């Protein structure tokens, strides 16, 4: 009765700081985005430059 | 485990949120797969903590969708370009949004520097 009745973190760290691998990971999956972004959108939005520029030839 | 007891003759809710808080900073691929399918029988706030805590974008953007958050649907394709974004996808959410400022600073992803079907997308507007 007392057991079970008086009833109603033993060893923090595969229990835990597991937590960092997940968090680890996905720190490094969240890279990419941010500089694929600019570095492509360099090469896109110049080519684009040329797009107009291209636009202000043939029209002349 | 939950892989059954979701076919069982006695499946709630809550399985298949929980199911959401492993398939988002864990599994991402998969985790598309599964709300395409199981949307209705699910929470969504609690989840966009399980999803802002997994960028998980391209459906982290869906969900908004159907939950009818545009605004914010809509803004996961402007700091997350490649990841959601679909050409026209975005072209469907904009309209039932009630916020009209977005969209300037939208043509800016688009118009900005988005040329040829930036224009198109000055028309449904």
């Amino acid at each position: 009765x007392x057991x079970x009745x008086x009833x109603x973190q033993a060893d923090r760290l595969t229990q835990e700081p597991e937590s960092i691998r997940k968090w680890r990971e996905e720190q490094r999956k969240r890279l990419q985005e941010l500089d694929a972004a600019s570095k492509v959108m360099e090469q896109e939005w110049r080519e684009k430059a040329k797009k107009d520029l291209e636009e202000w030839n043939q029209r002349q | 485990m939950l892989e059954a007891a979701l076919g069982l003759e006695r499946a709630h809710m809550g399985m298949f949120t929980e199911l959401a808080i492993l398939y988002s900073k864990f599994k991402p691929q998969k985790m598309r797969e599964h709300l395409e399918l199981f949307w209705s029988r699910v929470n969504i706030p609690k989840v966009l903590r399980a999803a802002e805590q997994a960028h998980l974008w391209a459906e982290l953007v869906f969900l908004y969708d159907k939950y009818e958050e545009y605004d914010n649907a809509i803004i996961t394709m402007m700091n997350h370009p490649t990841d959601a974004w679909k050409e026209g996808q975005f072209k469907d959410i904009i309209t039932k949004v009630a916020n009209v400022e977005l969209y300037y600073r939208a043509i800016q992803f688009y118009l900005e520097f988005k040329p040829l079907l930036l224009n198109d997308l000055l028309m449904v507007l």
